[PDB]
């Protein structure tokens, strides 16, 4: 209602969109480490069929 | 009359903002009666309502 | 006005872009790493076994 309204809504909404961001980045890196795992077991209990 | 021509001549380019890819600028019109009548209940709006900077 | 609610935007989304590039970045070295690590994991497995 007042100037002091929207001035906090800026930073709340920039907060929300920025922390938001940080979630999002933080769960896909959780994600591609769990690319990485996968794949790495996927690889090695495959290779070692051909190796034995 | 006003509202039935185009706008491709009587405005110019520089004022629309782009510097912010969040914001978004309509160059809307209203009667002379309550031109700067829209002074007054225009900053419920969302982040960042530019202020002190629209005019005609 | 011309200066808070321009420069202050365009700071923030840099950083949120930078952000993601680091987030990116660490996914090639790592989609790198996981394909290394794999390798060198299944060569360690072979040579032992025709040691035996």
């Amino acid at each position: 209602l007042t100037p002091n309204q929207v001035n906090d809504e800026l930073n709340k909404m920039q907060a929300f969109i920025r922390k938001e961001a940080e979630e999002k980045a933080k769960e896909i890196q959780l994600k591609a480490d769990q690319e990485y795992e996968i794949e790495k077991t996927n690889i090695v209990r495959n290779e070692t069929n051909n190796i034995d | 009359d006003l509202s039935v021509r185009s706008l491709h001549d009587i405005v110019k380019p520089e004022d629309f903002v782009l510097n912010s890819e969040h914001l978004t600028t309509v160059l809307v019109a209203v009667p002379k009666s309550l031109k700067s009548d829209f002074e007054k209940s225009y900053e419920t709006l969302s982040k960042n309502v530019v202020p002190a900077s629209a005019s005609v | 006005s011309q200066k808070n609610g321009i420069a202050t935007l365009l700071q923030a989304e840099k950083e949120a872009h930078e952000i993601v590039s680091k987030a990116r970045k660490y996914r090639q070295d790592k989609l790198k790493q996981a394909k290394t690590d794999a390798a060198k994991e299944i060569d360690s497995y072979k040579i032992q076994k025709d040691k035996e």
